[PDB]
């Protein structure tokens, strides 16, 4: 009886070790799949970094993004924060931005656009824009990294549905 | 993202310079110390908005804080990879695993089943317990609670039930369950973890663990995530979903705390007035869907305060859920196996799993007869304890010994011991033999002649 | 009667140790095969990683002009 | 931003220009810089609640905000120092101000910054990767315990650059310069941690390590493992102080943290006077018991904020000592006072009461205080193991168990030991009800004690069932009679009376009966079980009860001396007596 | 029905029933002893 | 309180404080609390009243290094003859021991009706003994209390089966109770008896009982007292 109890305990330890090994295997599979997803996100981030290396292509995209951000603002005076490299480009596009803002909404004209003297870090931000009001109370993120990270939420399910069926 | 905030009072938050806020919308709160706390929107009036902080308003600057509003309602990252993996009350992995890939993002609030689309509880299941079979039957897909007391073996009984569930059920595709805890003890958490580990169902089940050390909001939101998970499992995954929830009392007291903190109009016993509907939200979510395979069976576990069955918690629980399994502290101090009170404990529909074509037609009548003999035995026990042992008739002492034997044998089996339905019916047939022939008036002649050896 | 009892006890202990040894061997073999299965799953996940690399190129290309 | 009070209502004061300040943040009100706490905040005007007298505070007086929440200073100089609910020394207040009273608005440091200490880097060099909780050095504080480990403060991770060790420095001096991702940062031997936030640790674990109470009944019936939680009654005059002191002295823990809520002046003064009188018994005799322990005392006149939050500070200090990888204990006397103070705080917060005048956060706060204890592994490279043993006392107003405090105490604590005044009035040792005693930690404690094969659990459950049978026999004795019973019942009654005398009763006044070793209690239970088994065997052997009771008297007299004769180094001496009991059986097989 | 006066009357009746229970108990003991002595005397 | 404090910490002298009608001061404090238009608690009383009493009864005690000591003995009338009142419950756990009053003895046309059963003091252990009062103090006190209690039980028993069922210790406790009620308990309005006279009267009243009638007394004390 005692030997049967001890044998049952040892067999229970064996089944527990088997369940732990199975849990480690499932955790390894999950870690591998997550490494694959993070790898795909890494390749997508590389493609995004490569797409942000073209100024000619990003110019009109920056204009459209600034227009879309201004449409989500509708403030009389708009404060804009951008990277140091996009400073001159945005400064030259100021008139085009005002014209595009006036064309987008004629019920809410744009009085002034204030360019912040604080530029985003070159290492931290590879591109994008930052929109804000005159009082800087509300802010919309036009940044590429933020847009991609936020999109990834609803994109992951769709990408998985496409790839894995 | 709005960095503008106006006032701060207690455990809440109020912001301005915003518009078109959504009820119970997901909102990210970035504090001055860099701490990122998730929160939900409470109400919105004009250009002003009011929301409740989950992580608390303690240690937060007014003008140094930023807030990002998603605008979408409460959203959870449900998936098919949740099986085998453990999650916390905040949705974050408690298994120390990598990022969980969401198959679908759905509201954790849950959608009420349409009456016409709602299917009645059917078939049956084997819980491994005689009282969970004979006295009160448990249908598959139905909803019944468990009322226990503090200090009693509630965790042990729940562990035994969860362990013997899928084991005994196969004698009637393995059964899949879900473990959920809200504001529970660390010791009870370790006990439940060791229970799920011993049962080995942890691989086929999911776990939502909200510690008592964690906030009340996360604990209350744990039930929603578990509800959405079980719903996705019983609909999208098309599998059998068992719902195991514990420490409902903590969530109730926390709910009363949240209701009082907002200075809202309280209901009975200082609780909320919407408490009935609040419980009925996840209570009426259980059931069967016509045309859809699988079902969600709700097996909640609650603890009545100060072992009081007259407590508002148990009353509202019974007013929400249909039927319950009561655990009395009177038989808990007897040293016998787990103390289920046959009188107070009952099932909503015990006639669905009864009758011919399912198991046997001798089930229900034997249940009624056994309940009658047990109740008569209890009354006779009271009378015997009152007047005396020599002041009672023969039927009184007979029913007394029968009830005592029913408590010592039928009611007492074991935690790791799962009694088959056949063994339960046989033990019941042997239990009825203890009583006289004219003792049971709830039994038919054919069953009486068939059961009696 | 005592010798047969001690012999039966030694036999039971030997069978128990044999059971533990069998459990050890089985656990070892299972742990050996698990890594192989995880390797193959990693290979399938790698091919899927290439297909979804192309798919990530397409997805990023689609998400680039998204900012309208 | 410096605040200026635009409103004063009772103890509450609202100050504008407070926008810089945050919620639940301490502040200095008026020119006297009185201690206060910020309740709400509306725009630039925050509503603060002063815990002290609002008299003397006027308009135009600048209000300075601390900019942070309530915290405490963990490190060297903390030990061997008495403190209040606000964490301030009373003795230093009497030494400096030279007054018998404490003025409103006065402030003093918890740890002495004027005390020079000799510190030395133990396991930390320059260039090594360290984090929060990792020991950067060791400094000797008390005269009993080994040098208190100075560890890298929380939320600090980087490489060490300039170490000021070894050398002599105060607590206000930075002993290290750490280089993090935030570049240059300064670190000292003393740290500051929030009172509402438990001390950070590496990993949480379950406690299999039994804590020695030193009492026989305490270690046998309701044993409390190190890290475990136990509760008892707060009834005055029941001799609870003796049990508490004996528990603190005979504890296997390294340090002891005592945190009071509120009580009568005579009791607090008696405890304060009897505190330093205790001496150690480890290395013969080190310093006083107050040296390796911390004391926080708050009278009835103390603030409610210094009451309900006193347990948080005490637990913070206990966990701070547990962050050094040392087993500690937190004692709480009259928690019902802290509960009533929490009720008054609930009334002051405007929160609607739940039941019987209890707050809404009652259960939450109780569970939060109960979950702070336990045995775990602290954070940092050191990876030292530690524990915190929670001990609380409940002294309800009406004495009814229906009270929220009682229900919460019984619910949170897995171990509840009742103290009956009648049991203390029975002319016996420390009062505990055998009927109401229960514990849920018995299983793990038994499984853990089986490793050393020191098993109480068998004899514990056996003596429990024997106590139940003796209880039924006692109920029958008051029903029919004591002379109408059988031999087994009489033997059970005699064994019950014997166990309540030479076993359960242990005098703390004596030398060998003060602290009962594990081997001593185990040998006692073993000898008792041997006597009961021998009596039961002799009862079935055909021996008379009278002749046996007459012949075995010497065995009982010898077994009664097993509670004495000091040191158990020769515990085998008792085993021989057990053999003599078997000879007593042989004496029952003759006559 | 739920009044403080009713609670007072119920409590008073309870205490009176308790004292009466003790008195009836002692009286039952004395009557038991007396009936026992009278029983031995009856046998004699 | 400030007056007593000034004569203690500064003047260094023995002081005694006495407060009358604390219930009226409770209603006064209730009006003062209502002056701030604050929402009242249970039965129309402030929730901070516990702290209010904690700021009062804490003004009594002994100071280390100071010869002068200040003692306070407050008095409060229980509303509607009920100890369930919030005031009594507040002073109960705060103060050590309480002196109650029996309305029956007050209606019995006797001297001050303090029930010995309810009367208790936690610091009573330090107020007696050799060098303080007497070594015969505590023992005879407990013996007298036991005599009154057992005398009451015997009074209830004698009211049941009659005086014919009176036992030895029962009758002794009856006579002792009647005597203590008509002698020991009754003192007077202007009557002040010394502790020595109190102990003497106690021994004289206990002389009605035999030597073995007191199980609460020690042999040495009884041998050094009875004469």
């Amino acid at each position: 009886g005692n030997f049967k109890s001890k044998l049952k305990k040892a067999m229970l330890s064996q089944q527990i070790t088997k369940s732990t090994i199975a849990n480690k295997m499932r955790l390894k599979v999950l870690s591998a799949r997550e490494q694959s997803l993070d790898g795909i996100f890494e390749e997508t981030k590389e493609k995004l970094s490569g797409i942000a290396n073209n100024r000619d292509e990003y110019k009109p995209i920056l204009q459209s993004l600034i227009v879309e951000a201004l449409l989500k603002l509708l403030e009389p005076k708009a404060i804009v924060k951008a990277l140091e490299r996009d400073v001159d480009l945005i400064e030259s596009m100021k008139d085009d931005i005002m014209r595009e803002y006036g064309e987008k909404a004629q019920r809410a004209p744009l009085e002034e656009i204030v360019i912040s003297n604080d530029y985003l870090n070159k290492d931290l931000v590879s591109g994008g824009v930052v929109v804000s009001n005159a009082s800087d109370k509300i802010e919309i993120n036009n940044t590429l990294e933020e847009r991609l990270k936020l999109l990834s939420e609803e994109a992951l399910p769709a990408i998985r549905l496409e790839l894995y069926g | 993202n709005y960095n503008t905030v106006s006032g701060v009072n207690g455990p809440l938050v109020i912001l301005e310079k915003v518009k078109f806020p959504r009820y119970n919308e997901i909102v990210n709160l970035t504090l001055p110390d860099g701490t990122v706390r998730q929160g939900q929107v409470l109400e919105i009036r004009g250009d002003r908005a009011i929301v409740q902080v989950f992580e608390g308003t303690s240690g937060i600057d007014v003008k140094k804080t930023t807030v990002e509003f998603t605008g979408e309602s409460l959203r959870i990252p449900v998936s098919e990879d949740m099986l085998g993996r453990i999650f916390d009350g905040s949705g974050r992995p408690i298994d120390n695993g990598p990022k969980v890939f969401a198959e679908d993002y759905l509201d954790i609030n849950g959608s009420p089943i349409n009456p016409y689309a709602r299917i009645y509880p059917e078939e049956m299941i084997s819980t491994g317990v005689s009282a969970i079979d004979t006295m009160n039957s448990i249908a598959r897909g139905q909803k019944i609670p468990i009322f226990s007391a503090s200090g009693l073996p509630h965790n042990e009984i729940a562990a035994q039930i969860c362990r013997q569930a899928g084991l005994v059920r196969p004698t009637k595709e393995n059964f899949s369950i879900v473990f959920a805890a809200m504001g529970v003890n660390l010791e009870t958490a370790r006990f439940f973890k060791q229970d799920f580990e011993e049962n080995g169902s942890l691989e086929r089940t999911s776990l939502f663990l909200n510690l008592a050390n964690d906030p009340t909001i996360e604990r209350i939101i744990t039930p929603r995530l578990a509800l959405t998970t079980a719903e996705y499992l019983a609909y999208q995954t098309e599998r059998h979903v068992l719902t195991i929830l514990t420490d409902m009392s903590s969530y109730a007291d926390a709910l009363r705390e949240v209701s009082a903190a907002r200075e809202e109009v309280p209901g009975r016993r200082g609780y909320p007035g919407y408490m009935y509907t609040d419980l009925s939200t996840i209570y009426e979510r259980a059931g069967r869907v016509e045309g859809r395979n699988g079902s969600i069976t709700q097996i909640p576990i609650l603890t009545m305060p100060n072992d009081d069955i007259t407590h508002p918690i148990p009353d509202l629980t019974g007013y929400i859920t249909e039927g319950q399994i009561f655990v009395d502290r009177q038989l808990h101090n007897k040293g016998i196996y787990p103390p289920i009170n046959v009188l107070p404990s009952l099932s909503r529909l015990m006639k669905s799993a009864i009758g011919e074509g399912m198991t046997r037609k001798d089930h229900g009548d034997v249940s009624n007869q056994l309940y009658a003999k047990y109740a008569i035995g209890k009354d006779a026990a009271a009378m015997k304890a009152v007047v005396g042992e020599e002041a009672l008739s023969i039927e009184d002492k007979l029913s007394l010994e029968f009830l005592e034997k029913f408590e010592k044998t039928f009611i007492t089996q074991g935690a790791y011991e799962d009694r088959t339905v056949f063994e339960s019916l046989d033990q019941a047939w042997s239990l009825l033999r203890i009583y006289p022939k004219e003792m049971l008036n709830r039994i038919s002649p054919k069953i009486l002649d068939e059961f009696y050896d | 009667a005592a010798k047969e009892i001690d012999s039966y006890k030694i036999q039971k202990d030997k069978e128990l140790k044999e059971f533990e040894q069998k459990n050890a061997g089985g656990v070892g073999e299972l742990e050996k095969k698990a890594e192989a299965g995880v390797q193959g799953e990693l290979a399938e996940i790698k091919k899927i990683a290439e297909k979804k690399k192309d798919d990530v190129v397409k997805i990023l290309i689609e998400t680039v002009i998204k900012p309208s | 931003e410096y605040g200026a009070i635009y409103s004063v209502s009772g103890p509450v004061v609202i100050a504008e220009n407070m926008i810089g300040c945050a919620m639940y943040e301490l502040v200095k009100v008026g020119h006297d810089n009185l201690v206060g706490e910020v309740i709400r905040i509306d725009g630039d005007k925050a509503t603060i609640q002063v815990y002290e007298e609002t008299a003397g505070l006027t308009v135009g007086d600048p209000v300075l905000r601390t900019g942070k929440p309530l915290s405490v200073e963990l490190g060297p100089g903390l030990m061997e120092t008495i403190y209040d609910g606000i964490q301030r020394p009373l003795k230093a207040i009497k030494e400096e101000s030279q007054s018998i009273y404490i003025p409103r608005g006065i402030d003093t440091p918890a740890l002495d910054r004027t005390i020079k200490w000799q510190f030395t880097p133990g396991k930390f060099q320059v260039g090594d990767h360290i984090s929060g909780g990792d020991i950067y050095g060791s400094v000797f504080e008390n005269s009993l315990i080994s040098s208190h480990k100075i560890l890298l403060p929380p939320r600090s991770r980087g490489t060490i650059t300039w170490i000021a060790p070894a050398g002599e420095y105060t607590l206000d001096e930075k002993i290290l310069e750490v280089e993090f991702d935030g570049k240059k940062s300064d670190f000292t031997l003393y740290h500051t941690w929030p009172v509402r936030v438990p001390r950070p640790v590496t990993e949480k674990l379950s406690a299999d390590y039994p804590l020695l109470t030193g009492q026989r009944v305490l270690d046998a019936l309701f044993p409390c493992v190190q890290g475990g939680t136990t509760c008892i009654p707060g009834a005055f005059g029941c001799g609870k102080t003796v049990i508490s002191q004996s528990l603190s002295k005979y504890s296997n823990s390294d340090a002891i943290i005592y945190v009071g809520c509120g009580e009568r002046g005579n009791e607090m003064a008696e405890v304060l006077m009897e505190f330093p009188e205790l001496y150690t018994e480890m290395s013969g005799t080190k310093e006083p018991i107050m040296k390796r322990t911390t004391l926080v005392a708050n009278t009835s006149n103390m603030p409610v904020a210094a009451r309900e939050a006193s347990i948080y500070t005490g637990i913070t200090l206990a966990e701070y000592f547990r962050d050094q990888g040392k087993n500690v204990s937190m004692i709480a006397d009259s928690s019902s006072r802290w509960a009533e103070a929490l009720r008054e705080i609930s009334g002051r917060l405007g929160e609607m009461p739940a039941d019987q005048g209890f707050p809404a956060y009652l259960g939450a706060k109780l569970a939060s205080f109960y979950e702070r204890a336990g045995k775990a592994v602290a954070l940092g490279s050191p990876d030292r193991t530690g524990s915190v043993s929670i001990v609380a006392a409940v002294s309800p107003a009406g004495g009814d168990f229906s009270d929220p405090v009682t229900t919460a105490t019984l619910g949170i604590t897995q171990v509840f030991w009742g103290l009956d005044k009648k049991l203390a009035q029975r002319k016996h040792f420390p009062s505990i009800n055998t009927s109401v005693s229960y514990s849920k930690y018995t299983n793990v404690l038994n499984k853990f004690y089986d490793s050393n094969y020191p098993e109480f659990p068998v004899l514990r459950d056996r003596m429990k069932e024997i106590l139940s049978n003796a209880e039924e026999l006692e109920q029958v004795v008051q029903l029919v009679g004591k002379s109408a019973l059988s031999d087994s019942d009489k033997i059970t009654l005699d064994v019950a009376t014997l166990i309540k005398e030479d076993f359960l009763q242990q005098n703390g006044y004596s030398t060998y009966d003060a602290f009962c070793p594990i081997w001593k209690t185990f040998d006692m239970m073993r000898a008792f079980i041997s006597y009961h088994d021998e009596a039961q065997k002799a009862v079935a052997n055909g021996a008379n009860w009278s002749k046996l009771a007459d012949s075995t008297g010497d065995v009982k007299h010898a077994v009664s001396s097993s509670k004495f004769f000091e040191p158990s180094r020769g515990e085998k001496e008792v085993h021989g007596e057990f053999e003599k009991l078997l000879s007593t059986m042989q004496e029952r097989f003759a006559e | 029905f739920p009044t403080r006066m009713t609670l007072g009357l119920m409590k008073t009746k309870l205490k009176g029933a308790n004292q009466g229970y003790s008195l009836l108990k002692r009286k039952s003991e004395a009557l038991t002893k007396r009936f026992r002595d009278i029983t031995k005397r009856i046998d004699d």
